[PDB]
């Protein structure tokens, strides 16, 4: 199949406005969200259908009392961060793990932390250690390293755990995430530039370009977003700039699983 | 479904070499865990293993190969002290533990100059019962429960006296009827062919 | 410190009756478990408690409920014993829950008896019977023996105390007791113990020995009915002197 | 500390066509930290019914939701989308331009 990924997100926050919770936590299967927890709900909930009708009550029971432990696992970490950088007000903590499943097989894995939304600790699986941003990070690296057996367990469960579970999921979800919407490509024109724009596609994974005589021309491109269209289909566009003193062929490409398709401009 | 076996029981020799073993299947795995706990004791941990391979830890090593799902404790030097039960629990995709029923260690002490003897204790005011001791002997001698029921014998135990360095296997056997007597008290065990029988 | 702490060591339960354990930590750990130990299986969890504020149910939670009355106690309810409650109860701790390869940190352990009649308790009669002559003379060593028979249930601890000190250098207490009646489920039991010392320790006719058996059984509040004694809790013990003979 | 802007982008479910049943997308990405505040507008005024996705995660740290109503287009009605966060001095009002 193609390439998929399992990943889960934590987020504290230490000194959250009224109503808004202190710690939430959303598992993703590609772009599709699967899981979700809070401090105010306190409760662990599927996010898709696929997740609802395949996990038992006792696996939502289960993992909602291991959120409310990590819950205040989380609040004691930023608590420690924020007094080490001596800081006041309110400030953010994050966490993502997860893996990806390629196309051809092989696997990656990857564990990270932020503060205040920048990069703060990151896991390397092979060398088994820590990369730390400061000396904040550097004091909790030599904690964290201390316990060897910690290290191992992460690798393993990046490795083995985690590609297991995304395989369960990908199997659960297979109608959505399996799927192939191929894409609807029109050119039009807006001093003047050609939109090359494409909708209704999924999954969201496209390569649109613009060559100009059969040349690419990457500096000279401007690249829209892959946005959601609401329906669970994406949207896209490239624009690029026309000479006004000189003719040229100029021709939309867009590659979306495993299908090429050319536009050429007349 | 979810299920984890080892051994009820091993004996092995003082100062020998024993292996115990710990198969799991397991939906999922997250670590083994190997526990040691005395009888009539708490648990306490031993060893983690999650990755593949061999890690060591003074006297005792654990072994785990992920892809057969199986892990085994090796303990080395074996001494008295090592005589517990061993318990092996793995950690399963959900981060539950599923525990081994154990495996229950028996040593057998080295026993330098055996001695077997059967004794006769002297009678207490206080009891009407008459006690006899087999004492001294090597510890490939197995003590057989009584198979009459007005006469109690128990299993072998080792004893350390610490001060002399001494180990010896002994058991005893007590009755209240009259016609019981140490000649004839560990009858339905088989006892060395040497063992001293004092005179009454 | 401490580690964890539970209480009771031992209880003695009529079938109907209330009961609750107590669990204490004070690692600052936040994860707590009750589990249920019985011959031939391995651990069970009865509850837990990922952190503080927080409880669910184990693989064997029918007839019991728990409370995590803070983050240092995780006390275990029996409301209406029966007896297959009768087990080792262990309450244990860990830092967290799902953090990977952290262990469990266990208590004491708790021995559950549940009976449907208290009228078979029994304490143990305790006797000490003095060395043979005959192990003197060959191997100049003596071995004094007590014997604890009759007991019911297997609630005793025994010790030997010598000159008024409790001594475990040169003893063999029976790692399991004995049913006096093998084919009787309710068979009263039998323990013995040995204190081996040298031939000239025992010949010192100052030397005192004394074994010494504490059974835990009824209290106070439960009631009896039979014509013998009420077998409470207690201590039972037997004493010899050396022979200088 | 890094605080990041919203990047705003006022689109249709489709293609739009006058009197043809459509749906206005208001996709807001790349800010942090996560409070924020998003409006449709209509000619103007704040739109009632309303939909919004749940705070979604990017790899980059930053966060991003979808708000959407349906709505039918015409020639005379100018649609907006109107956003605030700590990052701006004012709310922040991008126009749907089709
Ligand atoms: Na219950």
């Amino acid at each position: 199949m193609r390439t998929h990924s399992l990943r889960y997100f934590r987020l504290g926050v230490s000194d959250p406005i009224h109503g808004v919770p202190e710690f939430i936590s959303v598992g993703y299967v590609d772009s599709h969200p699967i899981t979700t927890y809070d401090s105010v709900t306190r409760q662990k909930e599927p996010r898709a259908p696929w997740m609802a009708e395949n996990l038992a009550p006792d696996h939502w029971e289960r993992y909602t009392q291991l959120l409310r432990g990590w819950q205040q696992m989380f609040k004691v970490e930023l608590k420690r961060l924020q007094r080490h950088y001596n800081h006041s007000g309110s400030h953010t903590y994050q966490r993502m793990i997860g893996c990806e499943l390629l196309e051809d097989g092989s696997t990656t894995g990857f564990l990270q932390y932020a503060y205040d939304g920048q990069d703060f600790l990151i896991f390397n699986k092979d060398t088994l250690s820590w990369l730390a941003v400061d000396n904040v990070a550097h004091t909790i690296k030599q904690a964290w390293e201390a316990n060897q057996h910690e290290l191992l367990y992460q690798k393993n469960w990046l490795e083995e755990e985690c590609i297991a579970w995304l395989k369960r999921f990908l199997e659960y979800g297979k109608d959505t995430l399996q799927r192939t919407e191929p894409p609807l490509v029109r050119v039009n024109r807006k001093v003047t530039a050609l939109f090359c724009k494409a909708h209704g596609f999924y999954p969201p994974e496209i390569y649109m370009t613009w060559m100009k005589n059969g040349e690419e021309i990457v500096q000279e491109i401007d690249y829209g977003d892959i946005l959601p269209s609401g329906d669970g289909t994406y949207q896209a566009w490239a624009s690029i700039e026309l000479d006004p003193q000189s003719s040229n062929l100029y021709s939309c490409h867009v590659e979306h699983s495993g299908v090429h398709m050319v536009l050429q401009v007349p | 479904g979810q299920n984890i076996d080892q051994p009820t029981e091993m004996t092995a020799t003082e100062g020998a070499i024993v292996q115990i073993n710990c198969t799991y299947q397991t939906s999922g795995f997250n670590g083994l865990f190997w526990y040691q706990q005395h009888a009539g004791e708490a648990p306490t941990f031993l060893s983690y293993n999650v990755l593949d391979g061999l890690e060591e830890k003074g006297r005792f090593s654990s072994f785990l190969s992920r892809s057969k799902g199986y892990s085994y404790l090796l303990l080395k030097e074996l001494q008295m002290k090592d005589s517990a039960s061993y318990l092996c629990a793995v950690k399963d995709s959900n981060y539950q533990l599923i525990w081994g029923a154990g495996t229950k260690l028996i040593i057998k002490p080295d026993i330098q100059n055996p001695d077997p003897a059967v004794y006769q204790l002297r009678d207490s005011k206080s009891s009407d019962k008459s006690v006899c001791l087999f004492t001294d002997f090597d510890s490939q001698t197995n003590v057989s429960q009584s198979k009459d029921s007005d006469v109690y014998i128990t299993d072998k135990c080792v004893l350390d006296m610490r001060s002399m360095d001494f180990k010896s296997n002994s058991a005893v056997a007590w009755s209240n009827k009259s016609d019981f007597a140490c000649a004839n008290a560990f009858n339905n065990s088989i006892i060395p062919e040497d063992t001293f029988f004092p005179s009454p | 410190n401490a580690g964890v702490t539970q209480t009771p060591k031992f209880q003695v339960l009529k079938t109907g009756q209330s009961m609750t354990l107590q669990c204490a930590q004070d690692m600052n750990h936040n994860s707590m478990y009750w589990y249920r130990q019985d011959p031939g299986m391995g651990l069970r969890l009865i509850y837990y408690s990922a952190s503080e504020g927080t409880t669910d149910k184990g693989e064997v939670p029918n007839g019991y409920n728990v409370s995590r009355l803070n983050k240092r106690e995780f006390s275990l309810r029996l409301e209406s014993a029966a007896p297959s409650q009768t087990s080792v109860y262990f309450c244990a701790s860990s830092v967290w829950t799902g953090e990977g390869s952290g262990e469990l940190f266990f208590g004491e352990g708790s021995r559950l008896t549940v009976l449907e009649d208290l009228k078979n308790v029994f304490p143990p009669e305790v006797a000490v019977f003095e060395p043979s002559e005959a192990e003197i003379s060959h191997t100049q060593k003596a071995t004094l023996v007590c014997l604890a028979t009759g007991f019911y249930p297997d609630h005793v601890e025994l010790s030997w105390w010598v000159n008024g000190k409790e001594v475990h250098s040169g003893v063999c207490t029976d790692p399991q007791p004995l049913k006096e009646q093998p084919a009787l489920n309710d068979s009263r039991y039998a323990l013995s113990s040995r204190l081996r010392v040298s031939a000239t320790f025992w010949q010192n006719p100052r030397n005192h020995f004394r074994c010494q058996v504490q059974f835990y059984g009824l209290s106070e509040n439960d009631e009896w009915t039979q014509d013998r004694a009420k077998p409470v809790t207690q201590i039972v013990s037997a004493e010899a002197w050396g022979r200088a003979d | 500390m890094i605080q990041r802007t919203p990047k705003i982008q006022v689109y249709s479910r489709h293609p739009a066509e006058n009197g043809k049943s459509n749906f206005l997308n208001c996709y807001v990405s790349g800010f942090h930290p996560s409070d924020i505040e998003v409006d449709l507008l209509k000619n103007g005024e704040r739109i009632e019914k309303v939909e919004h996705s749940d705070l979604s995660f990017s790899k980059d740290w930053s966060f991003y939701l979808l708000y959407y109503t349906e709505f039918t287009p015409t020639e005379k009605d100018e649609y907006a989308c109107r956003v605030n966060h700590v990052t701006l001095s004012q709310p922040k009002i991008v126009k749907w331009d089709r």
